[PDB]
């Protein structure tokens, strides 16, 4: 018999985003070829079956820095850490390839998914 | 608020 | 330009939720009179207006232990918490005037404004 | 997905 706030998901969201940008609370960076973002674990393991093995593992769960594979492309990661963190996904023509490659690789699903669909019209 |  | 996944926030914050029911990644332990809570800082801290402050804080964003104050209900605070992880807000004419007093402190102005109109309608 |  509970009742239901719509917009809360959406505002914990938001409010979570804005944690990120003034990097309050961050407790991990993902390095990426040369270039480091910083994050909330919860966040990562949330939006990815990837962070969610890495971040459940006894040991790995304490880390402070994780090294991505040296195929992953940064601005791949770059745009998918902010779609994790906003529902948004900046996917062009021109990185639509790194895009995917980079969903496939963290494991989110719906991600692939819209990348299979646009890549398939074109 | 609604009746989810 | 970036598309959008209608679902996304709501999917984070479902699995933020499994990840507290199972006490994954939890980091601060909230006590209320007798009662212990574990939850996650960057929840709190997104869904009210008092985390927000506390975590903020440059001594306090280092406690694992936060005590409220005596005149809290714990109940009043578990459906809060509840409300916080889900969007969903069990509001019972038993359980109205706590979950509006623990909201007005925890400062939590949507579930306040939903008490009021609550009450009034009463 | 859609237009935001
Ligand atoms: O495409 C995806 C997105 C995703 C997210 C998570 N994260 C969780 C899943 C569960 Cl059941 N509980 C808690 C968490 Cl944080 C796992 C796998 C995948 N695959
Ligand atoms: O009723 C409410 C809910 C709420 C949430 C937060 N939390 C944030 C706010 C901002 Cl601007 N950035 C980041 C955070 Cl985590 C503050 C005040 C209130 N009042
Ligand atoms: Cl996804
Ligand atoms: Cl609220």
């Amino acid at each position: 018999s509970c009742i239901q706030f719509t917009r809360h998901a959406s505002d914990v969201l938001l409010n979570l985003n804005r944690l990120r940008s003034r990097d309050i609370l961050t407790d991990v960076v993902i390095v990426v070829s040369r270039e480091q973002f910083r994050a909330h674990k919860t966040v990562l393991m949330a939006c990815s079956g990837l962070f969610y093995s890495i971040f459940t593992d006894q040991l790995k769960c304490n880390l402070s820095v994780i090294n991505l594979d040296p195929e992953i492309n940064p601005e791949g990661f770059c745009i998918l850490l902010d779609f994790m963190y906003t529902s948004r996904l900046n996917l062009r023509e021109g990185n639509i390839m790194a895009v995917m490659a980079t969903a496939m690789y963290l494991q989110m699903e719906h991600v692939v998914d819209t990348c299979r669909k646009f890549i398939k019209a074109s | 608020w609604v009746i989810p």
